[PDB]
């Protein structure tokens, strides 16, 4: 069923008419992440019980997977293999003069479209003139997050009908949330939840999905109370540190002593310019050499250049906390960069009983 | 550089010191053929031309199993020349391989199916340009990890142990031994690459000598722009046409002889000669 | 972040910006107001700057992939300053304190 | 025919007889029955140390699948340990396929840089586990099944392009229903990472669950423990290979399997230097079979001859005389250096427990640091060891009467041959601290000493630490300019002993080429270096010095020390 979704649906269906009638040759629908696409006119072609093929952009790849799995559905709902997409034209002109298929509008659904522009030149053009061509009662419908403004070809083609499906509200929202209530306990209750979590999360978070799985995830701890002996300050006080916790991650859901050294080196490296370089090492007053002298001057021991420093550079190069920038066939110029955050590097320099700030000559 | 030709004459110095050297390094043989034997390879690393050596090991020891020299000094090995000799040698298949990888898999599946079969490495100079690639070592140390393989490499570049990483320290099994021989390079250096404007111009038409002269006169004395550079050639008679001038220009252009990439020094020397 | 961007052009004229000068200056907005309610963190911020660049209203210069993160990556944005105060106009329930930030 | 321009050449034609002769058989055996023991027993300690984590993957799976009957994906931290991964992997199919399900198909990111070859490496692994595109992989799974989920493990995701990742995960999103799947990952470093990898479009298809893998300090502690400290094998090891062993695994990798390959050199050097190294009643039965040379090599011990300095006049001669009786009480030795073993693990062990609850942990944590600076020298003799009793005798009764509960355990577990009357006392059990803290102080003097100071215990030891090193931690750069300066300690010639950095004219010519370089400026002119090296060999034949210059030049550009410039011509930088 769909909530707060009746304009849309009504337009559609005055669109489509009867089935005999013939149709817009390309709709684009474009809209928000949370918008329900998908589900809006997935659930319309279930109802009216319309001959169409769904098809996603991101699992055919390649021309050929698409054309072959577009045929194969469209023979299904009625082996097939294509190569060409003048063969595939020929194909579906073959294949489109079943009496199933002689007086009504065939509709072929393609979602994540954004792909679309970047597998051929004319596929594009050809799928928007698709009705020209086929001359069938043909009608092809685009889903996309990305504004029409950016798939118009250099040499234009045939403008496709434009719809935009509108955002959601907080009253859309509450109802939607509302409506898959457990039946567990009233229906107020879960009501006055919806509430308490819009109320704490609609600033940052207004994906309907997100928002849904937080409830499913939370739900069990709010429940608890009650269970334990309709109290709306007790739940609150009892509940809301939880929801503190819980928002302070919205989207998110030992080295060894040598690799230390050569970690806060590297940083140093990357964010201290050279010509400081002397002025906070020398006693008196990037490459791999310089690296290797900061390195000596910070360590208070001698360290002999064993493979084994080397071993760690290269391991450390892998765990992609160290850029290689150079050719990979040099090898006796290679240039590092570091990609380290910086708090994560003051708490390894506190592990380490090492000051860094003193050295980093940006913040003096 | 010919000169180098006649430079061999020269003596070595000291060579009672390096023919103790040699003896006290000999007895090592048997060692080293015990470790291999039991899954390890062995780099030798030390100042000195060290294919004497290996190549006595081998004339010595390795005269009755099989075993494969690849000496990477030479600019022109790859690893997929090693794999298709090993494959048409070694394995006597001739049947071509779609991709490297491929490849492995069958050497490794067919050297995992036939535990019969040992096979010997005497790599020189692993350090070779051509062999520095990550995926030339990873192929190397994959076809190492095999019990049936033994592995005898050599070192001569200062930076060799950023080659090899922790996996793939793992997958060599490394034991190193220090054997500084003093030899000199010369093999080594002899296929490396570090006259002809004579010979050229030997057979070429006298105008054009004389109009070559002409130009690197002027680039000594100081590029020529074209229109003086006719002008010029007007002057000395040597030019009758522009477009034969750009025919003699093209015609040292197909040479690959406006700048000269020849080196001022030469060009004073070869105008005297 | 969409203001901060806007300050940023107008301030530095036709020049690219990365993600750390606006944070840092969306810090010092939220820090200059004495207690509102917007403390967030860095990852929060960052999810959020990749959804608006997969929106595509931001787009990166010279594209290259890991010699430089999404951090340090020269942006630009694909706007203008009035078509942004007309959206602002028509935005619902817009905060008082944003709007007077965006007019300053 | 090894000369020629193809570089490609290839020639066509017993395990002890290498090792060369009976004692070299015995000792290879012994070799080889060693180490197929540790080996066998490394193997078990890893398979043991991974169950409370093994249950918890098996349990969550179960759990996963059971809604089936959003992707279920587990994280697990593996640490830098990139050594280890493999070994723990293998353990960890081998209960899947055990226990949940026979589809376990790992992957490697080095094999996958793009997508198809992904799908194609997937699928054919799955073929033998019992274009390509999903819905062949969901035929395949329909006509094997006609419900069994299919198991998944990302070994290196670090090295994995983003792109394949968000294209295979949105792709199997939309399958679920055809076919069920689960991820493993592995991650080597800290969680974090996987919101830096994955766009939250794609990140919020996911149900990610956090696990987390054992230390690698802990899994050292117990190996050290099972394997050296225990009376199970008799070979031992001398402190200075224990110091570089520990420095070399806590400075650079963190990973036993080096420690493993060391301690395997060790025995292998230790059974090739040592003809005595032959040598519980194996032993005592091989001392029967004894020969003369070998009578004349034990005689010949250090430790040996200080023990016969020890004894009478009398006694000296018939050790230095007789055979029989020098078989006899080399066999006592023996038998009295294996009950020295015994007691002494007994007594560090017990120590260990005293020490383990000790705030501030003045002697350390652990066994192996307590373990080598009892190994360094004698514990009583150093103030620290006052200290450390000055701070046992501050404990309170009920922690004290813990700790001895605790060492009770310890006794009548593995304490059965001597001193049950010690634990008759603590159950006994100021004063009567007092009087427990110098029994302590008692046992530690009688029986914490050196293995140096008995006899014939280079029989059970090795001492070549330094060939160790050399053979593991090798300095090339360090050998090779020991070479260049000072070339005397390889030649043992007196010409080259003048000083250290002045100039030996009559050094080879590499030598003094790379000295003259040194000397000079950071860009070295060709002709200006050729004229130095003249006039210093100086102290036809302009054209072989010539000669000689290029061979050195050459020479010193192969080895790295050159790399050449344009900017000014016959120029090089360092
Ligand atoms: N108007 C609506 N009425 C009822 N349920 C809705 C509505 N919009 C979304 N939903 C629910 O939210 C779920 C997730 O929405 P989606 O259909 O994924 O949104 P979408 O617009 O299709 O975005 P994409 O293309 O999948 S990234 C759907 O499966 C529905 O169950
Ligand atoms: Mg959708």
């Amino acid at each position: 069923v769909v909530l707060c979704r009746e304009s849309q649906v009504s337009i559609l269906q005055s669109l489509f008419g009867e089935r005999h009638h013939f149709s817009f040759p390309s709709i684009f629908i474009y809209g928000h992440t949370a918008s329900g696409k998908t589900y809006v006119t997935q659930t319309l072609l279930k109802t009216l019980e319309l001959p169409h093929v769904f098809v996603n952009c991101v699992e055919c790849f390649t021309l050929r997977l698409l054309l072959e799995q577009i045929l194969n559905k469209l023979n299904h709902l009625s082996e097939i293999t294509c190569e060409t997409f003048n063969d595939f034209v020929r194909l579906f002109k073959q294949v489109t003069t079943a009496e199933n298929l002689k007086d009504q509008t065939v509709y072929i659904v393609l979602d994540k479209a954004e792909y679309l522009r970047d597998m051929e030149a004319n596929l594009l053009p050809g799928f928007l003139r698709l009705q020209e061509l086929a001359d069938r009662n043909v009608t092809v419908l685009f889903l996309s997050e990305i504004v029409w403004e950016k798939f118009r070809p250099n040499t234009g083609c045939f403008e496709p009908f434009v719809l935009y499906f509108p955002d959601y509200s907080i009253g859309n929202l509450q109802k939607i949330l509302s409506h898959d209530h457990p039946p567990e306990y009233s229906a107020d209750f879960y009501a006055a939840y919806i509430n308490i979590l819009l109320g704490v999360f609609y600033t940052v978070c207004r994906d309907l999905k997100e928002l849904r799985h937080l409830a499913v995830l939370n739900f069990p701890k709010y429940c608890e109370p009650v269970v334990k002996g309709r109290d709306t300050r007790k739940l609150w006080r009892n509940i809301e540190p939880h929801l503190k916790k819980a928002m302070q991650t919205v989207y998110l859901r030992e080295l060894p002593y040598y690799s230390k050294f050569i970690l806060i080196a590297a940083y140093l490296a990357s964010y201290n310019p050279a010509r400081t370089d002397k002025r906070f090492f020398l006693k008196h007053h990037f490459p791999l050499d310089r690296l290797l002298a900061i390195l000596y001057s910070i360590v208070d021991s001698r360290v002999a250049p064993t493979a084994n420093i080397f071993s760690q550079i290269t391991s450390l190069v892998t765990l992609q906390l160290l850029t290689l920038v150079g050719h990979d066939d040099q090898l006796d110029g290679p240039k590092y960069k570091c990609t380290v955050s910086l708090d994560f590097i003051r708490a390894i320099a506190r592990t380490v009983n090492f000051d860094i700030i003193k050295y980093l000559y940006d913040f003096l | 550089q010919t000169l180098r030709n006649l430079l061999s004459k020269v003596s070595p110095s000291f060579s009672a010191e390096l023919k103790q050297l040699n003896q006290q390094y000999e007895k090592l043989f048997h060692k080293w053929m015990l470790q291999l034997h039991l899954g390890f390879n062995i780099v030798l690393y030390g100042l000195g031309s060290k294919r004497d050596l290996l190549e006595r090991f081998r004339t010595t020891m390795l005269q009755d199993s099989i075993h494969v020299v690849i000496n990477g000094f030479f600019p022109g090995i790859s690893v997929k020349s090693v794999l298709n000799s090993i494959t048409e040698e070694v394995l006597d298949h001739m049947g071509t391989f779609r991709s490297i990888l491929d490849q492995l898999d069958w050497i490794v599946n067919k050297f995992k199916e036939d535990s019969s079969l040992e096979l010997f490495l005497l790599i020189h100079n692993l350090d070779s340009q051509m062999l520095r690639g990550e995926k030339s070592q990873q192929i190397i140390g994959q076809l190492s990890s095999l019990h049936n393989i033994y592995l005898i490499a050599s070192i001569d570049h200062l930076n060799a142990p950023l080659m090899w990483d922790h996996a793939k320290q793992s997958l060599f099994n490394w034991l190193w031994y220090e054997t500084t021989t003093y030899s000199p390079y010369t093999e080594e250096t002899s296929y490396e690459n570090s006259s002809s404007l004579t010979h050229v111009l030997r057979s070429l038409t006298p105008n054009a000598r004389g109009i070559f002269r002409l130009l690197i006169k002027y680039q000594l004395d100081n590029g020529l722009s074209f229109q003086d550079f006719y002008q010029q050639c007007r002057e000395a008679f040597l030019v009758n046409s522009d477009l034969t001038l750009r025919a003699q220009l093209t015609e040292f252009r197909d040479h690959k002889l406006l700048l000269i990439p020849v080196d001022n020094g030469t060009l004073t020397d070869f105008l005297e000669k | 972040l969409i203001i901060a961007m806007k300050h940023l052009n107008d301030i530095y004229e036709e020049e690219p910006f990365n993600f750390q000068m606006v944070y840092n200056e969306f810090q010092k907005f939220v820090q200059r107001k004495a207690h509102s309610v917007y403390n967030f963190e860095k990852p929060v911020v960052m999810k959020a700057f990749e959804h608006l660049q997969q929106l595509e209203l931001i787009k990166p210069m010279e594209r290259t992939s890991g010699n430089s993160q999404r951090e340090y990556q020269l942006m630009k944005l694909l706007l203008d300053n009035t078509q942004i105060m007309n959206a602002l106009q028509k935005y619902p329930n817009c905060p008082t304190d944003v709007r007077q930030w965006a007019t300053s | 025919t090894s000369s020629m321009s193809k570089g490609c050449f290839v020639f066509k034609p017993p395990i002890e007889d290498y090792f060369n002769p009976e004692d070299s058989k015995l000792r290879f055996e012994t070799y080889q029955l060693i180490w197929q023991q540790m080996k066998s027993e490394n193997e078990r300690l890893q398979e043991e140390l991974n169950k409370n984590l093994f249950d918890n993957l098996i349990e969550f799976l179960q759990k996963s699948h059971s809604g089936f009957q959003e992707i279920p994906t587990a994280a697990l931290v593996l640490g830098v340990n990139v050594t280890d991964h493999d070994l723990t992997f293998g353990s960890l199919t081998e209960a899947l396929q055990n226990n949940v399900t026979p589809y376990v198909v790992s992957l490697q990111a080095k094999d996958c840089p793009d997508m198809k070859h992904f799908l194609q490496k997937l699928i054919s692994q799955l073929m033998d586990c019992c274009h390509y595109s999903m819905d062949s992989l969901s035929s395949w799974y329909m006509t094997v099944t006609q419900s069994p989920p299919v198991v998944v493990i990302l070994k290196d995701m670090e090295s994995f392009a983003t792109k394949v990742l968000q294209d295979f995960i949105i792709i199997s999103s939309q399958h679920l229903h055809e076919f069920p799947l689960i991820l493993i990952f592995g991650i080597a470093t800290s969680p974090i990472i996987i919101h830096r990898l994955l766009p939250h479009a794609v990140s919020s298809l996911l149900c990610i669950e956090l696990f987390q893998s054992l230390s690698c300090k802990e899994h050292l502690t117990t190996v050290l423990d099972k394997l050296l400290l225990t009376t199970q094998f008799p070979f031992k090891i001398n402190e200075k290979v224990l110091q570089v062993l520990t420095n070399i695994f806590l400075y650079h990798d963190f990973s036993v399997q080096n420690f493993i390959k060391g301690l395997q050199l060790s025995l292998l050097e230790h059974f090739y230097s040592q003809p005595l190294s032959v040598l519980l009643p194996e032993a005592k039965r091989r001392i029967n079979f004894l020969s003369n040379n070998q009578c004349e090599n034990i005689r010949r011990l250090p430790s040996f001859r200080r023990y016969v300095e020890k004894q009478a006049s009398e006694k000296q001669v018939a050790l230095l005389t007789n055979e029989r009786y020098l078989k006899e009480e080399t066999q006592l030795l023996l038998e009295n250096l294996h009950v020295y073993h015994m007691n002494y693990f007994l007594v560090l062990r017990c120590l260990h427990k005293f020490t383990s609850s000790l705030p501030k942990y003045p002697l350390g944590r652990q066994i192996r640091e307590l373990y080598c600076t009892c190994l360094e020298k004698n514990i009583w003799d150093s103030e620290e060891y006052a200290s450390v009793l000055q701070l046992l005798r501050m404990l309170a009764k009920d922690e004290l009467m813990t700790i001895l509960e605790k060492c009770f355990k310890v006794f009548k577990s593995y304490c059965e041959n001597h001193l049950g009357s010690t634990a008759k006392r603590i159950e006994e059990f100021e004063v009567l601290r007092e009087n427990v803290v110098n029994f302590i102080d008692c046992l530690v003097r009688e029986y914490l000493l050196p293995p140096e100071t008995q006899p014939l215990h280079e029989v059970v030891y090795f001492s070549a630490a330094h060939a160790l090193r050399e053979h593991l931690n090798a300095a090339p750069r360090i050998a090779l300019h020991t070479a260049l300066n000072n070339p005397y300690y390889y030649l043992k010639n007196e010409a080259l002993k003048s000083e250290e950095g002045c100039i030996p004219n009559i050094a080879p010519d590499i030598c003094i080429a790379y000295k003259l370089h040194l000397e000079c400026s950071r860009l070295i002119n060709l002709v200006d270096w050729s004229e130095a090296f003249a006039t210093v060999v100086t102290a036809e034949m302009n054209e072989i010095i010539h000669a000689r210059f290029i061979r050195a030049v050459s020479e010193l550009e192969l080895l790295g020390f050159i790399k050449p410039t344009k900017q000014k011509t016959d120029h090089v930088a360092r």
